[PDB]
């Protein structure tokens, strides 16, 4: 059914643990179009949706439909045994996941037991009310910080800037990023696009455990409206992603 | 004040 | 009351570092010649004692005496969501200290209002003593010393004479010592040893509130260690003019 | 009994840094080959064997064989207290091993470590491969993460293992680097605990390359050989 | 060797 190449492990390595604290059981779906994940966190809270697009591979052969039922934490102990720059090839035909990767001539192979998973879901194409685009490393700051002092985040947008802000036990605190474009160093900018103010109060222990997939892509799109849950995407080399999606507190 | 869940 | 500006948030966030694990709660005090600390541990065998002068702000404005009575785990907190290199701004007219961190790069302003509390100020004046012996040495050695040794031993007995100074413990497993020769370093002068001494001196500290001082050797390349059998021993971290972090320790007898 | 000068404290570190989590109590046989440890686990199941042959020092002088009876953790809370460059003397008449580490400056350490008596209880392989002791590290500590058992098949060499989540395995190809000598896999079936081998591979910072020698009769070998004709070796019964 | 407190 599936034989699928990545020319580095590192992706499939770092999407792994970047999902794995929020997720521990769930389906890797495999069509022509490649290899996607949706999987909601135990309180329904939180939604992951991955998409690694046949593109991303060299080359990627689906000739059946597959869910590849697996434990996350079953899978990093076999993806800690991949080296970043190891070729990395999915085979399944299924009850296991064969995954080998190679190298000098080293080959490492692994056959994964699978388990059955019911999969549960359609997110409406959303035009948000804002986005944000700023350093995922700025964002992963933010988060960090703020988690120290409070449980809970507002975000606040307008065609200025976007400000974080937070209240706890010891006081207030807020970062505020200016609207602004950096010529040398474009992933270093604060791009904003908003037809309307917005503010939206959400879980920073939820957007702490997003900021592990800060590995991933410099830049980080957060999309907000008050009818629908924040989108925090990590947009990959072509049309491929990860997303987060949040509930708000309200 | 109090966590929603997710609605699409 | 207060407005004072400090070019890098590093200096305050490494003073906070390295005083939050002896002392919890604490009064700053700001007056025209710029924020002090005078705090006692628990046990009160350790004293800290902090000025950063005026001169080391821009600006520095003082209106009227202020103490500022801060947990140093909540200001830790508050500190860490600035960058090393970000500029500080400390407001207050107080029931709330107002922090103000802007990005060296970005146009990014981080605001903080951090709720004080009373604290009743435990203040004591110290003479101004002629020890018996100083030694200047890089902090980085202090730090390897202590840290060593506390490995094997709770207590460190500190040896000076004309020729150097030794550092020696005994425990369970047996004796340790550390001797340092006077000596100047031309070409790194910070990894100088040097010796002024009236006479020998010798006593005995607990290695566990040493460490604990040596969590301030980010602050200054040298660290001045003074002896009296009479007085606490001095160990001074000396910063740029004449602010300076001081910690003071009672013997062991 | 013994003057015996290490123009580096780092290799003196390494071994027992490597050997501690294996071996608590042990003896440093010194005679004028130089110092040796032959020492087994508690389970007698993994069985030590160094040699810091006297051409090592510079110099070594032994007037009298000695054992030095010394617990693991003591040594390595002394030996932190050495710079990986600092000059390391060991001396003894003996209750005491006497330590002394000299920096860059005049700076000389000094350790007096209490020493305990401790009852000294003192092969043609069939498959030999040298490979990087980082491969062996990454490998061990890889399949231990699923198993408690290796079995090393040897023709290039596989390394496999199975467990809850499913099986595994590493091939490596006989290969020669010839720019990256280390970097080879030259080779001229048994199952292993994974606990020990990875405890093997905390030695992986004293040589670039390990040496592992199978047989059918004999227990496991390996070896991380040092300068001239020193070495480090565990022994694993399978 | 006991701890005494701080005598300025
Ligand atoms: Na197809
Ligand atoms: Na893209
Ligand atoms: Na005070
Ligand atoms: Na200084
Ligand atoms: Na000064
Ligand atoms: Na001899
Ligand atoms: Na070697
Ligand atoms: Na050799």
């Amino acid at each position: 059914a599936l034989e699928a190449r990545l020319e580095q492990a590192s992706i499939l390595k770092k999407v792994v643990d970047a999902i794995k604290d929020l997720v521990q059981d769930c389906n890797f779906d495999c069509n022509d179009s490649g290899i996607a994940l949706q999987a909601m966190d135990n309180s329904h809270v939180a939604l992951v949706s991955m998409m690694l697009k046949a593109e991303g591979f060299s080359p990627y052969r689906c000739d059946r439909n597959i869910a590849l039922g697996v434990n996350l934490t079953s899978l990093t102990k076999v993806l800690r045994a991949a080296q970043n720059e190891d070729i990395l090839t999915l085979k399944a035909e299924p009850d296991v996941l064969n995954l080998v990767f190679e190298s000098t001539d080293r080959i490492s192979e692994y056959d994964l037991k699978l388990m059955d998973i019911d999969q549960e879901l359609g997110i409406p194409e959303t035009e948000y009310a804002a986005t944000i685009t700023m350093p995922s490393n700025e964002f992963k700051r933010i988060t960090t910080d703020l988690m120290a002092m409070s449980e809970s985040v507002t975000i606040e947008a307008n065609k200025d800037g976007v400000k974080f802000s937070c209240q706890g036990d010891i006081g207030n605190g807020s970062v505020t990023l200016r609207q602004h474009t950096n010529v040398e160093k474009p992933n270093e900018s604060i791009e904003i696009e908003l037809s309307e103010p917005v503010s939206l109060t959400f879980s920073l222990k939820y957007l702490v455990n997003f900021c592990k997939a800060s590995a991933l892509s410099n830049t980080v799109k957060i999309c907000l409206s008050n009818e629908v849950p924040l989108l925090v995407e990590y947009s990959l080399g072509g049309s491929s992603y990860l997303r987060f999606y949040l509930a708000p507190k309200i | 004040k109090h966590q929603s869940t997710l609605n699409f």
